[PDB]
């Protein structure tokens, strides 16, 4: 019965977690801020400085 | 963010600008006089109040706008007087009473002057001006050859990269004369002599490896 | 459609331009009524006009 | 008593701006480039849409900015748009949709109702192409007067013939000529060996122009 | 002492024109009608209210206009719409919303308290729309006397076609005419073999008017 | 644009009457003597400080409304003096000193709009009425082609002005005949076949770049 889609009945909530490490290297170090190499405008849209 | 300083012989800004309260701009407030001129100071923009009076507002805006008074000047008029309101009373932007807060932000950035210094490269104390291209060494001009300031600046701009000989040629002495790597080592000889030891340490050396640049703390 | 598809008489053209009439819209939305009263009007542009308008 | 120009694909400014059809101020409509530039006549006023296009507007007015001499320049945005509005775009006011019938008059004649500067001991006139410097006679010809003009007005930015074919000459770019050089010497010995210094060469890049003193 | 005779909707003098109360003329009213100009009888001076709507106003000063004798005609209007208020209204007087009582009464006493220049050979009688060239007879039809007319006062300057076309014509205006060239060349006939250089037609420059001698 | 004279007691425009410093406006000073009257020349209304000088004001309007002095008069009076104003003046309209600036805007395109030219320049000889679309060169008119006449001006009233045939392009041709730009140095002989060597001069050569327009000492 659709009715339990749209009420959502039988539905779940799925959380996730993507692990970020940046580490030391001869390169350098990842600096993980808004310096985006080569990107556009509404790709930032939704994103923090 | 500015210290501003309202002229109204009302005590309170927000009957003035309501929206005003809801940004961190500390508002002094003081009457709609002259002598509020002398209260002026090291207030960041000035506030004149002429919603009401438009004949004193004109005053006040040019008792603002006079031979050495460099503060902003922003007439704060209704929307039946804004069409009183022009360039003659020595303004660079005015304010209405029904201007939003993130539209005070905005015309109080643009009325103070956003304004990015240019190709200012930074590396602690040696402060690089590519422009004039002065790598002066807090305030003094620095005198390099014409490589050294490229290879400077290109460790500047690249600091803590450990680079390697054969890597720096190129990107310093271009394609061409493609040998000889030691030129790094003469002109490091230099580099460190005309950097000073004061400032060496943002020059680092690895063994077998080259050059790179440091950030000081 | 601008009216200047028509290709009428340039009497029906310009007359109809005259007062205003700027789109074949406006032109056939007019009753056959409201085109008859044009100042110096002739009959038998109003014929094409009303031939376009049924066909066209 | 003013024309507004508005860069829009819009296509119609009641859309973008509801308080222009109560202003009588006429208002002609070009999709969004610098090109529209040559659309332009006697219009004292353009505006670049940037309502729902930020960097886009950002860009235009960019392009559309401060060179000559220059004609009031607009953009428009929504409030949550309002931060990366500044200075660098090349503006005087900063319009809204919500912005009023009175609102945007008042802000049109603020713009309308300021004078270039040229001073390095050096008389610099935009309109007139003369040139002064330690006497009133300094003879200054097309080249080497935008060319001086442009390294006075860019006093120590150091500048490459590179850098003046795309300025000082239209250009082709017809460079890599080594007439900077003979113009340069020119600008050199015609402003005489008093303020001969202002214009030094930076080797390898090509000149910049020092500051007085 | 004055009858003041308001054309407007508002049904009442009061927000048209505030401090009219102030001064004891009288104020009679009506909607903004023409045939409320059969309104007037010892009226010395009417307003129209033009404050939000400028083109009813300033057309019903243009209605009032040239019919003569006549009454001086008032409009009060915004001051963001003093842009439209011209010589071209018929206006013998302008007011703000916002004009003080001894302002409006200044304006009112300055306003309510010869021939034709002679003479370019071409006489202008308005009575049967004819003129007078060397001769009593000049025999000009509806468009072939105002023609004249313009280029008469206007003796000197540069008007093209359409220039001349909307103010000699209503005009419409159609396209393709050469109703110029039908009645310059018609113009330039019944002008008889002299004051033929009276007008000024150089290639594609328009029809100037050439003033002797 | 339109060129005013301020008769006054006073020594700027801004205490007299402060719209028109509220306008783009040229007015110029003088006191409020007949002498001034001297003083109007080619301008297009003379306002008199009446604010304070009412019998003498009303003087000073009746020597200015006399009999052939076609510039419109005006006069600027406080609120308190316009009952005084009346047909026995005889000016032609009246501002209050609190007149705002849209406002003396329309009350001087009613008032103005002695016919002064709008496109009559002339540089020396050079005498170019646009009214009547001739240009005046030593007397004698110019009788160029329709679009010689244009390009003329074009580098009459740009005197000094030195472009490209590509800038001389939009405002000779506009958007027509990008290439082959040839025929204004033709142009050019289609000038100086009418203008002679008295004036030749008149229009600078620049090899490789263009032409210029010099201005005549």
């Amino acid at each position: 019965s659709n009715r339990l889609v749209e009420e959502d009945v039988l539905t779940s909530i799925h959380i996730e977690e993507h692990e970020i490490d940046a580490r030391d290297t001869k390169l350098g170090a990842e600096e993980i801020t808004r310096d985006i190499p080569n990107i556009s405008d509404e790709v930032l849209a939704d994103l923090d400085e | 963010m500015l210290e501003l300083l309202l002229l109204t012989s009302e005590l309170y800004p927000d009957p003035v600008l309501p929206a005003l309260s809801l940004l961190p701009h500390t508002v002094r407030t003081a009457p709609a006089e002259a002598s509020s001129l002398l209260e002026a100071g090291n207030a960041d923009a000035v506030l004149v109040d002429a919603r009401n009076d438009l004949s004193s507002g004109r005053g006040l805006c040019r008792l603002l706008s006079s031979t050495g008074r460099s503060i902003p000047v922003l007439a704060v008029v209704s929307e039946g007087g804004l069409v009183a309101v022009s360039a003659d009373w020595g303004l660079d932007e005015i304010l209405l009473l029904s201007t939003g807060p993130a539209e005070i932000d905005a015309r109080l950035r643009l009325v103070v002057g956003d304004q990015e210094s240019l190709g200012k490269v930074s590396l602690g104390e040696l402060v690089i001006d590519e422009g004039t291209y002065t790598a002066r060494l807090r305030g003094r001009p620095l005198d390099l050859t014409y490589k050294e300031f490229e290879l400077l600046k290109y460790l500047a701009q690249h600091a803590g990269r450990v680079f390697t000989r054969a890597q720096l040629l190129h990107e310093v002495w271009g394609y061409d004369f493609f040998g000889g790597t030691r030129t790094v080592d003469v002109h490091v000889r230099r580099l460190r002599a005309k950097l000073g030891p004061e400032h060496e340490a943002l020059i680092g050396t690895v063994r077998n490896v080259g050059y790179k640049a440091v950030r000081p703390a | 459609l601008p009216i200047d598809d028509l290709d009428l008489t340039v009497r029906s053209y310009n007359c109809l331009k005259r007062e205003g009439v700027h789109t074949v819209g406006e032109l056939v939305a007019r009753t056959e009524s409201d085109l008859l009263d044009i100042r110096n009007f002739g009959q038998k542009s109003i014929d094409e006009v009303k031939i376009k308008l049924h066909q066209l």
